[PDB]
């Protein structure tokens, strides 16, 4: 038999950690229904931020707030299903997912997104910061939401999610307004870029686009982009702000 | 949330 | 502040391991070089297995067989490359990568594949086991050679890799001589299928194939399959044997 | 061996 040599030679520059993205979700259930399904159901996530004002949560004996780890980061949780971002897929492998309890709703298929709880958010930024500091390849655009990786079969973490706040806190990507505007103007005057340029520019940001984009799809896409970066409205409707935002990110957060 |  | 609750709820069933492939490459470089390139160069591997009969390896101050770890399994080493296997790509993310010092050669090109020192093989054998035991989604099909993932680009680990020997140690996949002969029978009478179909077979077995295949690639595919499962000859021409193996494999390892 |  033969024991392994962990001390003689260690690689330094040419290597990274496996995890790249941090993805965000709303459970869509009350806590108990959420621990159950993320611990024994058919999915899971690495971390779970409860909504402290949840009867089930308090019932379970929690004063809260807490953050719960359901799967250590080393391992692979199931939250991202069929995915894609930044030229990848099956992001379950390569990401860390966070689930926050928030009973957003699909009602065939009108939607309803409750505001999050503050503590819940202060927790989140706290956690999310702890991750980012530990994965160096988790650049700002890689802090994403299911909706972005799973367009438009998913819509968490939903437009009630204070990204910009998180940006402000160092977490995830956001545009310099100046640069946004510079595009808005340019677009209003010089008109708008062909779909071609757009899709592509959407791709570059990260979005996993199919070969061929029905406007039907497009909607889903814009929608998603919007609930993230322009949640003031997320009608799948090609705007100039919306489009300006895009290039404003692609300017600041480029290849 | 949701393997693949 | 908020500490985390690693004890209250733990995902049992619905999660997985981060890693599900194990890849094998040969360096084509002596030891001293080999370590150099994998610790500071532009790639790396989790485990390096040296050939004791390497003057550099002795110069280095080693004598007998060792196994060095350069990058912990937990992390993502840059070994695999632009790759793909089992509907996944960028295998580098989900691989543990093993390199074996072997002075192989491209004479720009004619290949020269030196036998593997027994010693390396026994070590590899044990390591593979060791690993395989702890990554329950490393099915036999998922112990693969570079050549299998990066078809046409890479010719590691080569044919002098005793894949079968490993199989028997419980490492990697192999076909039942019996079931192969059945298949060899049919193609002998029924006829060998058309590329179209064969490809679905490779495709099925794992080989991440391109959108289209030309004769030149198809060689590489066949070649690369050959060096793994019919090293007896890997000119990349189409044998009944080669196909029989393929089909037999697929039959034996649904997946 | 070899990012992507
Ligand atoms: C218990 O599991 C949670 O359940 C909710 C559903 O209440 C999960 O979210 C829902 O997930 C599906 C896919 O898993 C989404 O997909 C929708 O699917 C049909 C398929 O034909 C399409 O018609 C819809 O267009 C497609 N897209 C939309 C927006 O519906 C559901 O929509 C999605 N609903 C929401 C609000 O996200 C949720 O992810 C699960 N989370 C857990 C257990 O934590
Ligand atoms: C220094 O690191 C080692 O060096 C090279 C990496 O550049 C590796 O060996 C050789 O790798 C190339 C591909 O990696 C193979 O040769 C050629 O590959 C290119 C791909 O662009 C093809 O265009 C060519 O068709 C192909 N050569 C042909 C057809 O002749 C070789 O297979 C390989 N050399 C051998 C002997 O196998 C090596 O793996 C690196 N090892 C490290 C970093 O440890
Ligand atoms: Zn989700
Ligand atoms: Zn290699």
């Amino acid at each position: 038999m033969l024991t392994i040599d962990y001390n003689s030679y260690r690689t330094t520059t040419p290597y990274g950690k496996r995890v790249r993205f941090l993805v965000l979700h709303y459970t869509a259930l009350d806590f108990a229904a959420s621990v159950k399904a993320l611990t024994t159901g058919a999915a899971s996530a690495h971390y779970l931020i409860p909504a402290p004002h949840d009867p089930s949560y308090k019932a379970a004996g929690f004063k809260g707030q807490r953050i719960f780890n359901l799967v250590a980061e080393e391992d692979r949780a199931w939250h991202a299903g069929v995915s894609g971002w930044a030229r990848r897929d099956n992001l379950n492998d390569t990401s860390i997912g966070i689930e926050i309890v928030n009973l957003a709703r699909d009602d065939d298929g009108v939607f309803t997104f409750p505001d999050y709880e503050r503590s819940q958010i202060n927790a989140l930024k706290q956690l999310a910061k702890n991750i980012l500091q530990r994965y160096p390849d988790m650049t700002p655009k890689n802090v994403v939401g299911h909706s972005d990786i799973a367009v438009g079969r998913k819509s968490d973490p939903g437009p009630k999610l204070p990204w910009k706040e998180l940006y402000e806190a160092g977490i995830g990507a956001w545009y310099d307004d100046a640069t946004r505007d510079r595009y808005r103007e340019g677009f209003e005057r010089d008109g708008l870029p062909p779909r071609a340029d757009l899709l592509e520019a959407f791709r570059l940001y990260g979005y996993a686009l199919p070969a061929t984009v029905d406007d039907a799809y497009f909607a889903s896409l814009l929608r998603a982009f919007q609930m993230h970066f322009r949640p003031e409205n997320y009608d799948g409707a090609l705007d100039v702000e919306t489009a300006a935002i895009l290039y404003a990110l692609n300017e600041k957060y480029p290849a | 949330a949701x393997k693949x």
